[PDB]
């Protein structure tokens, strides 16, 4: 779903559209800020790319069986390629244009930017306690690029959303680069019965995406695969 | 006078959607047309396959399918190559004329968004001067394959000369014949204060020349306004002629139609009865 | 820019006559870009089943359309015909003539 | 040739309300639809309602439209606002008779302001477990009339709310919370 690239290399994102329809199928760049708009689309009768007005003809190409399978290769990746690519094709009746599962873009020019997320969770304040009889469990993933993160909260070992709340958006930590790794938070409220139990696990489960296996790392720090990274706290009686 | 000319519309609404047209033409009349589902000459007529051969139409049909797909699929790059604009439209248009008996006077000219182009001249795609240079660009690539213009020189100078010359004696029937016409009268959109507009339709007469007139006896009302000559679904033709008077001088006046399927018995119709009324 | 604007006409192949069979043409010609889509009306309404003629150009590079279909006049029955071209701001309806 | 511009592009209203969305756009064709689309935050693109060239004002569900063609003005009513239909709305053109592609509007963000029984806002400090002597200050119980804020320096670090996942019955509240290096660490006046 979220792929990296560094400047100069190559993406082939996949297509996961439903099933087989009408034969064209049109890809869409969808940025931050801006209106999306169609890069080229895919002539199934002919097996053919045609492209949009001002796109050089070297840059995108698509290939492979229609039905879910879909490939679009970019090559020569500049930084201004990031962004969400969606694949679009028309219903039957050309009602609606049926839109695919969205894959977000992100180059950078140095791969060392990437960097995994360091969660913390922040044990409730005892005022806060207080007069509320509720539990305030802040989980905090700071310090990562790109800025896709999936964080879940998790009691026992059982993934609960029933009381949770989280950033929409993250925060870059210092807004003046592009290469800026950014933070997220994420609050949790717990009966005060509950959280003064200390036989409860509350595990703050953080997914991040980076490098994959295939990637090449050139640095003595661990490498920023895709991997998960959570932190855990403990109930305190008094 | 007569001319026998294959016309080509090419259609690009967007990057889909593109229509493509091909039809045959007795100078007002629809002979042939293209069947893309099969890829095949429809004749309209039993007579528009001429003197050819079956054996012979088959290559016809071969050379129109291979130059059509080879044509009208290397234009969508070329719209990407260049800065065409959707919509664009191209439209080719060749043939040959009957001068005096027949023969010599063939033509072959393509226009890109309606205006001229390019043409081919006896071997070669000369630009319109005024058409700038990218019909120069198109010109050199429609010059550098010799063998298509070698066909192209071939089917100007032999195949449609020797074609028309079969399709107007297979066609004699058809296009000597004469139709009546029938007329009526009515009246018209009325000008200002005073004044009426006579109107004078003449409908289903073959062949296309006509004679039409408001008269007032032997007097010729040279008032007369004879508009455009339409078609109808057949091939008659349709005529309306008005006139417009002052509305204290409107009788006397009568329409008369000659036309070579009367032979001489002129249509005369005379404003009386409820029209007066 | 160079693009044309069509010229609608609108006849009758025969003399009104109510209860007897006549046809409707329009003419819609000297037009450029093709896409044209005309409409013949009865009383206001679209009239289904209307046929036409392929499409051609005149010498002048414009194209022409006949749109003809078979029809009994009444007395209270009105036809027009409706032209919808990328030159019109709004679709131009050209009424048929009667006395 | 075609332009569609979507004015605003943050929006907020409390949820079991009605809020407009407006869409103006600028084309050259006598037939043609419009789209409107639900981008959901995950990246995730769906169709909501369209709206045709001379076809009535439209609807379905809780979705409506204004159509106003004369000055080419469609505006997207959502009535009875929920909690899950809170993503950001594009409006699209395209051609009614050749359709290839979608003239997008550049995007209207409309989040939902949730119900607020008895509000009690307040300002709280928590430590990590860690212990790496790293603190966070969290303001909770904010009503939906209040901010979201941010403050200067270029340290301190201060959030914009946030909203409940499947959340069955939960404690559906408002907190923001905001961290620096310790050092002032002064959580009862850094919100102010
Ligand atoms: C209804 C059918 C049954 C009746 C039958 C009953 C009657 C029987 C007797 C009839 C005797 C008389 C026959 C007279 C011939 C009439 C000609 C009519 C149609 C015709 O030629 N079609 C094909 C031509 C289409 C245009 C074509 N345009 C191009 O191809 C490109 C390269 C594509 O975009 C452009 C372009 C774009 C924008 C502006 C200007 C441009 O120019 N130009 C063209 O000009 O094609 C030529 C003529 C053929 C040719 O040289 N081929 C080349 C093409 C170039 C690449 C190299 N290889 C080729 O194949």
């Amino acid at each position: 779903k979220s792929v990296i690239r560094q400047t100069g290399s190559s993406a082939e994102i996949t297509c996961d559209l439903a099933e087989g329809s009408t034969g064209y199928i049109h890809w869409y760049l969808h940025q931050e800020g801006k209106a999306p708009q169609r890069l080229l689309y895919y002539d199934s009768y002919t097996s053919s790319v045609v492209l949009e007005s001002g796109i050089s003809p070297g840059k995108y190409d698509t290939y492979g069986s229609t039905r879910k399978n879909l490939r679009m290769i970019l090559r020569n990746l500049i930084e201004n390629d990031s962004g969400v690519y969606y694949c679009a094709t028309w219903d039957g009746d050309y009602y609606k244009k049926l839109f695919g599962s969205g894959t977000t873009l992100v180059v950078t020019e140095d791969l060392k930017n990437v960097f995994p997320p360091e969660v913390a969770v922040f044990e409730p304040s005892e005022a806060e306690i207080s007069h509320t009889q509720k539990a305030t469990l802040v989980c905090l993933a700071t310090g990562f690029y790109p800025d896709h993160v999936e964080l879940s909260w998790w009691v026992n070992g059982k993934e609960v959303h029933s009381g949770v709340c989280t950033d929409p958006q993250p925060l870059k930590e210092q807004p003046a680069l592009n290469d800026s790794r950014y933070a997220l938070s994420s609050r949790l409220r717990v009966s005060a019965t509950f959280w003064q139990n200390p036989r409860n696990h509350f595990r703050c489960q953080v997914q991040f995406y980076g490098l994959s296996e295939n990637d090449e790392w050139t640095q003595d720090r661990a490498k920023p695969v895709t991997q998960i990274v959570s932190a855990e706290a403990w109930g305190r009686a008094d | 006078p007569l001319s026998f000319h294959v016309i080509w519309i090419a259609s690009f609404y967007n990057h889909s959607w593109k229509q493509n047209l091909v039809s045959g033409w007795l100078s007002d009349l629809q002979t042939h047309t293209w069947d893309s589902n099969s890829s095949t000459i429809v004749f309209l007529w039993p007579w528009s396959r001429g003197n050819f051969s079956n054996e012979e139409w088959k290559e016809l049909e071969t050379l129109f399918r291979i130059r059509t797909i080879r044509s009208f699929e290397g234009i969508r790059r070329y719209a990407h190559e260049l800065q065409f604009e959707y919509p664009f439209e191209i439209q080719v248009t060749g043939g040959c004329e009957l001068h005096s008996g027949k023969v010599s006077g063939s033509f072959l000219q393509l226009a890109y968004q309606g205006s001229d182009f390019v043409s081919f001249q006896n071997n070669s795609w000369l630009p319109y001067p005024v058409a700038g240079n990218m019909a120069k660009h198109f010109c050199k690539v429609l010059n550098q394959n010799q063998h298509e213009n070698d066909i192209t020189h071939n089917l100007l100078s032999d195949t449609c000369p020797r074609f028309i010359l079969g399709l107007l004696d297979a066609g004699k029937a058809h296009l000597q014949r004469q139709v009546k016409p029938e007329a009526w009268l009515s009246h018209g959109p009325s000008p200002g204060p005073g004044h009426l507009q006579l109107v004078c339709h003449v409908s289903g007469f073959y062949p296309k020349p006509v004679w039409v007139m408001w008269m007032r006896g032997e007097q010729e009302q040279q008032g007369t306004q004879r508009g455009d000559i339409l078609p109808s679904a057949d091939g008659t033709w349709y005529l309306r002629a008005t006139l417009e008077v002052a509305a204290g001088e409107a009788a006397d006046l009568s329409c008369r139609v000659k036309h070579s399927s009367l032979e001489g018995q002129d249509i005369v119709l005379y404003w009386e009865g409820s029209l007066v009324p | 820019g160079i693009q044309r604007t069509p010229k609608i006409q609108v006849y009758s192949r025969h003399p009104a006559e109510n209860g007897k069979s006549n046809f409707l043409n329009c003419y819609v010609s000297g037009f450029h870009p093709s896409d044209i889509e005309v409409d013949l009306l009865k009383n206001g309404e679209r009239i289904e089943k209307v046929e036409h003629s392929d499409l051609s150009f005149s010498k002048d590079w414009s194209f022409y359309l006949l749109y003809y279909t078979e029809f009994t006049p009444t007395e209270k029955d009105e036809y027009a015909c409706r032209v919808n071209h990328v030159t019109l701001s709004q679709p131009k309806i050209v009424k048929w003539d009667r006395d | 040739a075609q332009k569609v511009t979507q004015a605003q592009s943050s929006v907020s209203m409390p949820v079991r309300k009605a809020v407009t969305l407006n869409c103006l756009y600028e084309t050259s064709w006598w037939s043609y639809y419009i789209f409107w689309y639900k981008q959901l935050p995950s990246k995730e693109m769906i169709f909501l309602i369209r709206q045709g060239s001379d076809e009535q004002n439209a609807k379905s569900g809780r979705y409506s439209v204004n159509f106003k063609k004369a000055a080419k003005s469609v505006a997207l009513t959502i009535s009875a606002l929920q909690l899950e239909d809170s993503a950001k709305y594009f409006c699209a053109l395209g051609e009614l008779r050749w359709p290839d592609k979608l003239i997008f509007g550049k995007g209207t963000r409309v989040t939902v302001e949730p119900n607020i029984q008895n509000p009690d806002p307040a300002v709280y400090q928590l430590r990590d477990s860690k212990s790496s002597d790293k603190s966070v200050c969290l303001f909770t119980d904010f009503d939906s009339q209040t901010n979201v804020s941010q403050s200067k320096d270029s340290d301190v670090y201060i959030t914009d709310k946030c909203v409940l996942d499947m959340r069955s019955m939960d404690f559906k509240s408002n907190s923001a919370v905001a961290w620096s290096n310790k050092s002032d660490f002064a959580c009862a006046n850094a919100f102010n």
